[PDB]
C-alpha cells in the first residue's frame, strides 16, 4: 500500500520561454500576440469608408474636374487614399499648408457640401471661360467644381468685384481660394489689366491680400502660369469679406464641417474595400481577436491591441510538461 | 527558484491525471488509480487566471502612431515623429517580451513549489506511519484502504490510529 | 514542554494587491501615491506670481491700456492666466508668433519696463492723435503703451521716419511694432499718403520690411481695419534701426528680459493667488507630500512627486496578516 | 513562490507578538511567553526599507509636460507633443502599477521564507530530542527551562546534553 | 525569497572547490578533498547565461537622439525634442537600473535553491543511514568508501545496501 | 566517514546591489556598462568623414572663397564642424531655413559640384566685379564660389536676364541663390536701377519671388546691405527657371545631391579626424566594447550600445561571496 505526489502531464508541444531556458514544453498556455489579417478593408461602427479612388484628397477637395464621382457630401467613418491617383491639383501651383489641409480633414467625419458665392455674387466680369486645358474634362477644358476662375470681359476692364458671407451656422466652414499667377504681362492685361491689382479675403480673424507676381515657369500640362491656392476655416459667427480687382480664383462651392470625436485616420493602401464589419482596421488589414498584441501595424482606426515588434508573446499558464 | 519537485525529485508527470494540476496516485487491497488534489489546483487555476488578467489589464492602453504628412521642409519633424514611434515601439516592445520570459519563470516555479507543499503537508501527516522513498511517494506501514486513502488526500490522516499496527510491522522487520 | 515559532498578526485591515491576487490585508504597508492638493497658488521660492487678473497675456505685453495694473517691472516665479480675461489684443489683428512668444515669456523670470523710443524720436509726423475707441484708457478712447500709433500730418507729406536703439545694455530687450492695415483706400491716403508705403526694420541679425495690405474686413471692436503686431528680441551690443514712410506702430516702451534658469511656467486657472509657500505648485494646486507619486496634474513647476493614472500605489511591507 | 509557512504548515499568526516579524512561542514549568527573534526580523526590516527606498529612488525622475501653445495650423506638432506626453504617462503608469503588483508578491513571499527558515533552523538543532507536530511546534523529549529556551531562539542548543533523558522518554511513552 | 543555505545552515563557502559552483567535501580512510558537483553547476551555469544573453538581447535596441538644429523661434519643438529624448532616456535608464537590482536579488537566490535542492538530494539519499550534522554535513554509520562516495554524488546510493550495517550500530 | 554539501567562494572583492541589500561581494559577475572612449573620430563602414575644418556648414555649402579646400567633390560616413571656425556667411544675411538644410545634408552620403549657370548665361549684365571686402580671400575682396553676384552695366540699365537648367541625371541637384538689400535708394538705383525690381525662381514645383526691401541697417562685417540666401533641390526630371531684372544672388556652382539610405550625422566637436576604424562613433569619440550600455553620449552614428546616466550596472552571475 502506497501514496504518491505528483503533477499533471498531457500531449502537449506547445513551448514558452524563460529567463533561464530557452523552448520549455509547458501544459498549458495563452498567446498574446495576434499576427493574422484580413487584407481589406470594412466599416467602422456601420460607417463605410471613403475611398478616393484615382482622386487625391486635394483633388477631391478641391474638385478635380476628373473627381465628379467624389462630388457631393461625404461622410465616412475613415479615408482610403490610393498610392497612384492621377487627378491631383490640375493646374500647377502650390496648396499653402497642404500638410495641415489633410490632418485637418483626417480629423474630420463628415463634410457638406454647399455653395458660398453663387455667379452672381460677382458683377461686371466673366464667369464663364473660366477653363484650361491643364484641367481637362474628357478632351475639352475645364475646372476645378469648388472654385471659380473669373476674367474680364473683352468689352470692360475688371470693376472691383465684392461678396459677404456670414456664417450663421453652428458648423466651420472650409472655403479654398486662389490667386493667379499669368506667365506674361500680355494675359496678365488680357486677363485682367494693367495697373496694381489684388486679391483681397477677410474675417474677423484673418487678413489676406496679395498682388500677382509676373513670371514664366516651367511649362506642367502647358502651363507657364501658377495658381497660388489656399484654404480656411470660417469659423461660426464670423464673416468673410471678398475684395478684387483682378487675378482672383474665387471660392464657389465650400464645405460645412463636422469635427471628428475621437482620432481619425487616412490610409494610403491598395487593399479591396468589401462589403464587411470590423473593430479594428489597420493600414494593412482587419485584425480579428480577443488577444492582447498584434505583429500588424501600428496604424489603425477603431479599437485595436497594441503593436509589437514580437513574432511571439506567449505565457506559460500550466506546467513544464514531463510525460513518460 | 527551483523547489526540486518538478523535473526533480518526482522526476516525472502524470498523463493519467487529467482533472487537474497537482494530485495523487494510490495503490491498496482495492485496486489503484489517480486524483487531483482539488483545493491547491484551483488556487492555482485562480492565481494564474489573475496573474494573466492583470498582465492584460495593465497592457490595456495603446500608444497610437497617425498618418500625418510632412513637406521636404519638415524633416525635423518628420524625423522627431518616427524617432517618437520607434522609441515606445521599443520600450513597449521590450517590456511586453521580458516580462513574458521572467514571469514564465515565476508561473513555472510557481507550479513547482505549488507541488512541493503539497508533498510536505501529506508528509507531515503519515510521519513514521510511513517510508519516505524520496520519489514523492510513501508506502504505508499499516494497510491503507480506500477510506484511508481519502484522509490523506482530505488531509483528515488519523496519525495515532495506525501507529501502533505501523511500529509493529517495523518491529517485525 | 514546547516551543513553536510563528509570526507577527495585529488589527489591521488595510489590503494591497498582488499579481496572484487582490485585496489581500497585510499587517504593514506604505501609499506611495498622494491624491492631496490645495486648491490655490502659493510662493515658488519665496517669489510671488504674476496674476494677470483680468488681461490677457498678449494685452499684458503689449501695454493694453486697461492692463495699466500690470505695465511695472516684473518678477515672477510663475505666471496666472484666468480664462476668460477680457482685456486682449484690443485693436484687431494677428500677433506674428505668438505662440512662441508665449514660450519666451514662460522662460522667464523677471522684465524691466522702459522707454525705448519717447515720442520726440518721430518728428514732421502727428506722434499724438493715434489713439481709437478699440482700445479706451477709462472711458475715453487710446492706444497700447508700449506701442505708438503715428499718423500723417495734412500739413506736410508723411516724410521718411527713423529712429535708432543701440542696446549696450547687458540685458536683452523684447520689444513690439506694427503695420497698420486700413479698411479702404481712402483711409490709407489719408493716414499715410499714396504711393507705395513701408515699415522697415532692421537689426545686425534681423532684417524686416512690410507694406500695408488694404483689404475691406468685418468690424471688431468698432473697427474694420488691421494691425499687425510683431515682436523681436534685441541682443547685447545690437542696434535696432527704424525706417519708414508709413503706417508705422512704432515701439514705444519695451522690457529688458532675464532668462529663467530653469524651467519656468504659465498656468490656465481660476484658483486664488494667496499669501503662502510652496515646494511643489502644479496648476490644480498645491502638493505638500513626501510620497513618490502623484494623480493630481501632469502641469507644475516646483519639485513635485511623479504623475501618474494610478488611483493607489501602496507597497506591502508587512506580511500577509492572519488573526487567529 | 509560497513557502508554505504562513497560513501554510503555520495555520494562522500570533497578535501578541508584538515586538517583531518573526518569533517564538515557549511553554514549561516557568510559564509561557511570546518573543520575537530579532535578528531574522531587523534583517528583513534593513531588507524591505531598502527595497522601498531603492524603488522610490529610481522613481526619483519626473517627465514634465509643458504649457506650450499651439495654432490652428499648428494641429500636427500639437498633437505629436499630445502623443508623446500621454506616451510616457502610460508608461509610467505601467511601471508603476505592475511593479506594486509583482513587488508586492515578492514581499509576501519573502515573509513566508523567513518563517520556514527560522523553522527549519530550530527542527535542526533539535532533531529527535523534540516531538514535531507539523503545525510549527515542538514537544520536548526532556525538561526544558528558560535557559533551555533561551539557547533554542539564539541557535546554542545542545543536542547531546539532552539526548539521554529524551531517548528514554520516548521509550518510556511507546508501547512498543 | 532567502532558501536557507548559502551563508545559512550552511555558514560558509568553499575556497577550496574550484572546479564548479556547487559541490562535496568527503572524508574517509582513502583521504579527502573537494568535487564539484557536476549536475547543478553546469545547470546553473546554462541558465545563467541564458539570463544574462536574454537580458542583453532584450537590451538590444537604442533610441538615438539626433543633433538637429532648431532656430529662436522654434524654442516650443526644440524642447519638445528634448524632453521626448530625456523622456526615453529616464526610462531606459530606469529599466536598466532597477533590473539588476531586482536580478540580481534572484540570480544570488537561484543559487541558494540550487544548493539547498542539493543538499536535500544527499540527505534523501542517505535517510537514517546517515547522521545529519545540520551544517551542511552527514556522518555516516558505516564505511563508506571512495566508490561510496561517488553513488552519493550520482545520486544513485543504495540504501538496502548499507541499511543493516548502519542500523546494527546502536551502542 | 562523512560527506559535506557546499558552494564555491573565492579571493573576488566584486560588489552588486541588490533590491534587499547594497554593496554585496560575489563571485563571479559581468559588467554591462561601458564607460571608456578614445576622444578622435574614426571611419565608420571603412569610409572617412568629412572634415569642414575653418569653415562653418554654411560657408562650405555656399563656398565661402576661404573655404577653397572643401570646394569639390565630397564622400563622408558623417560631418564634423569645428566649433569656432571662422569661415561662415561671410557678407551678412539670413540663410532661408538653414536648420532644414543642415539636416538635409546631414541626411546625404555625397555632394558632386558642378557649374550650373556659367557668367555666360546672364546676358546684358556686368558678372565679374561681384565681390566684397566682407568675403575676403587674401587681401583682395571676394565672393562666393558657389554664388554670383550680378550687377548692370556702366553703359546700360539691367535687362530682365533669365536661365534654364533641365536636370536631366538620376540625382537630384542642391542650389542656392540670394537677393541683395542694399541700405539706401542710392545704391539700389546704382547696382541695379529705379521702379519695381524683381528675382524670380520656378521650377515644376517650386514657385519663388521676391522684392528688394530697402532699409538702413547696423553694419556687419563693414556692410550695412544684407543678403537673404535660398536654397532648394532641383529634382530629376525637373527644370529651373531663373528671372529678374534686378537685386539678383545667382546660382553659379551647383550640387549633385545622393541620398544615404541610413541616418547620417553632424557632430559639432574639436576632436581630431583620424585614420583610424570604429563601429561605434560617437560624438565624444570612438567606444570600442561588448558591453550592453554606455553612459558617454547619446548622440553617434554607427552602431553604439544604449545610453544611460548609470555609473555602473554590474549584473551577478556567480554567487554571495563567503570566506571560510
Ligand atoms: C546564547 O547561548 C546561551 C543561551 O542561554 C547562552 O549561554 C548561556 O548563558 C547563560 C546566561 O547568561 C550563561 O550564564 C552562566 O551560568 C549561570 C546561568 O546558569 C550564570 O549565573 C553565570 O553567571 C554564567 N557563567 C557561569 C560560569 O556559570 C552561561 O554561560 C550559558 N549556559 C550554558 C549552559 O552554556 C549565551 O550567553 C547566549 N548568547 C547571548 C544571549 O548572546
Ligand atoms: C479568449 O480567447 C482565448 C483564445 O482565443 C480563449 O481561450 C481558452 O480558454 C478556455 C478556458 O476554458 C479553454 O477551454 C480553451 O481551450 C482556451 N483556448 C485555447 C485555444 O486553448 C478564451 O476562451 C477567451 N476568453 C475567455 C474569458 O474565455
Ligand atoms: C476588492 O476590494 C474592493 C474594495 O473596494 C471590492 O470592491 C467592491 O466590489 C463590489 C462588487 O464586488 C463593487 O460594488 C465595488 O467594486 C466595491 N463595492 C464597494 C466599495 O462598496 C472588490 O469586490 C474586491 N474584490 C475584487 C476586486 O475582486
Ligand atoms: C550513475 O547513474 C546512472 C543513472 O543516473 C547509472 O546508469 C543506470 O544504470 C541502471 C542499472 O543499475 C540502468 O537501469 C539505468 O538505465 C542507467 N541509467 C542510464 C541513464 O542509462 C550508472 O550506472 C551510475 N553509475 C554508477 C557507477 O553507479
Ligand atoms: C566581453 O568579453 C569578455 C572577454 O574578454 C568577457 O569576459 C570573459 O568571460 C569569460 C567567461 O565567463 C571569463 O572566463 C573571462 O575571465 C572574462 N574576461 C574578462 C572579464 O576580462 C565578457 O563577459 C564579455 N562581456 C559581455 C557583456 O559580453
Ligand atoms: C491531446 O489529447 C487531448 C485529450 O484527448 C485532445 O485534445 C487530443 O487528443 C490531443 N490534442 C491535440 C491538439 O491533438
Ligand atoms: C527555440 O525556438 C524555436 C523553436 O520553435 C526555434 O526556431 C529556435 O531555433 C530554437 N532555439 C534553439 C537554440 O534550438
Ligand atoms: C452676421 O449675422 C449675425 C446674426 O447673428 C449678426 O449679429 C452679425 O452682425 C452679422 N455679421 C456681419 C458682419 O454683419
Ligand atoms: C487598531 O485599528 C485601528 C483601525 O483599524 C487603528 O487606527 C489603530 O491604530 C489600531 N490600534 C490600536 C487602536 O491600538
Ligand atoms: C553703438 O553702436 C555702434 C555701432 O553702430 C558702436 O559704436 C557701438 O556698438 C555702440 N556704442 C557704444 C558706445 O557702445
Ligand atoms: C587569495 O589567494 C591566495 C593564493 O591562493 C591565498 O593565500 C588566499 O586564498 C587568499 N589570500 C589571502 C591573503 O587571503
Ligand atoms: C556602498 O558602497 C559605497 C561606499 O562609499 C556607497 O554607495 C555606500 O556608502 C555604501 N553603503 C551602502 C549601504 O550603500
Ligand atoms: C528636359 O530634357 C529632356 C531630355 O531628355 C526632355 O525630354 C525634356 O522635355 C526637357 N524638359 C524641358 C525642356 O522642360
Amino acid at each position: 500500500d502506497k501514496i504518491c505526489i505528483g503533477y499533471h502531464a498531457n500531449n502537449s508541444t506547445t513551448k514558452v520561454d524563460t529567463i533561464l531556458e530557452k523552448n520549455v514544453t509547458v501544459t498549458h498556455s495563452v498567446e498574446l500576440l495576434e499576427n493574422q489579417k484580413e487584407e481589406r478593408f470594412c466599416k467602422i461602427s456601420n460607417k463605410a469608408p471613403l475611398d478616393l479612388r484615382d482622386c487625391t484628397l486635394e483633388g477631391w477637395i478641391l474638385g478635380n474636374p476628373r473627381c465628379g464621382i467624389l462630388l457631393a457630401d461625404q461622410s465616412w467613418s475613415y479615408i482610403v487614399e490610393r498610392p497612384n491617383a492621377r487627378n491631383g491639383i490640375c493646374y500647377p501651383g502650390t496648396l499653402n499648408e497642404a500638410e495641415e489641409l489633410k490632418a485637418l480633414i483626417g480629423s474630420g467625419e463628415r463634410v457638406e457640401r454647399f455653395e458660398m458665392f453663387p455667379k452672381s455674387t460677382w458683377t461686371g466680369v466673366n464667369t464663364e471661360s473660366g477653363v484650361s486645358s491643364a484641367c481637362p474634362l474628357g478632351n475639352g477644358p475645364s475646372f476645378y467644381r469648388n472654385l471659380l476662375w473669373i476674367i474680364k470681359l473683352k468689352s470692360s476692364e475688371y470693376p472691383v468685384i465684392r461678396g459677404t458671407f456670414n456664417n450663421t451656422g453652428d458648423k466651420s466652414i472650409l472655403y479654398f481660394w486662389g490667386v493667379h499667377h499669368p506667365p506674361v504681362t500680355t494675359e496678365q492685361n488680357a486677363l485682367y489689366g494693367s495697373g496694381d491689382r489684388y486679391v483681397r479675403m477677410g474675417t474677423e480673424s484673418m487678413n489676406f491680400a496679395r498682388s500677382p507676381e509676373i513670371a514664366a515657369r516651367p511649362a506642367v500640362n502647358g502651363q507657364r502660369g501658377r495658381i497660388d491656392y489656399f484654404w480656411s476655416i470660417l469659423k461660426p459667427g464670423e464673416t468673410l469679406n471678398v475684395e478684387s480687382n483682378g487675378n482672383l480664383i474665387a471660392p464657389w462651392y465650400a464645405y460645412r464641417f463636422v469635427n471628428k470625436d475621437s482620432k481619425g485616420a487616412i490610409f494610403r493602401s491598395n487593399l479591396p474595400i468589401e462589403n464587411c464589419d470590423a473593430t479594428c482596421q489597420t493600414t494593412e488589414g482587419v485584425i480579428r481577436t480577443n488577444k492582447t498584441f498584434q505583429n500588424v501595424s501600428p496604424l489603425w482606426i477603431g479599437e485595436c491591441p497594441k503593436y509589437v515588434k514580437s513574432k511571439s508573446l506567449r505565457l506559460a499558464t500550466g506546467l513544464r510538461n514531463v510525460p513518460q | 527558484g527551483l523547489f526540486g519537485a518538478i523535473a526533480g525529485f518526482i522526476e516525472g508527470g502524470w498523463t493519467g491525471m487529467i482533472d487537474g494540476w497537482y494530485g495523487y496516485h494510490h495503490e491498496n487491497s482495492q485496486g489503484s488509480g489517480y486524483a487531483a488534489d482539488k483545493e491547491s489546483t484551483q488556487k492555482a487555476i485562480d492565481g494564474i487566471t489573475n496573474k494573466v488578467n492583470s498582465i492584460i489589464d495593465k497592457m490595456n492602453t495603446q500608444f497610437e502612431a497617425v498618418g500625418h504628412e510632412f513637406s521636404n521642409l519638415e524633416r525635423r519633424i518628420d524625423n522627431l515623429n518616427k524617432r517618437m514611434e520607434d522609441g515606445f515601439l521599443d520600450v513597449w516592445t521590450y517590456n511586453a517580451e521580458l516580462l513574458v520570459l521572467l514571469e514564465n519563470e515565476r508561473t513555472l516555479d510557481l507550479h513547482d513549489a505549488n507541488v512541493k507543499n503539497l508533498h510536505e503537508k501529506v508528509r507531515s501527516q503519515l510521519r513514521d506511519n510511513a517510508n519516505d522513498l524520496g520519489n514523492g511517494c510513501f508506502e504505508f506501514w499499516h494497510k491503507c484502504n480506500n477510506e484511508c486513502m481519502e484522509s490523506v488526500k482530505n488531509g483528515t490522516y488519523d496519525y495515532p490510529k495506525y501507529q501502533k499496527e505501523s511500529r509493529l510491522n517495523r518491529q517485525k522487520i
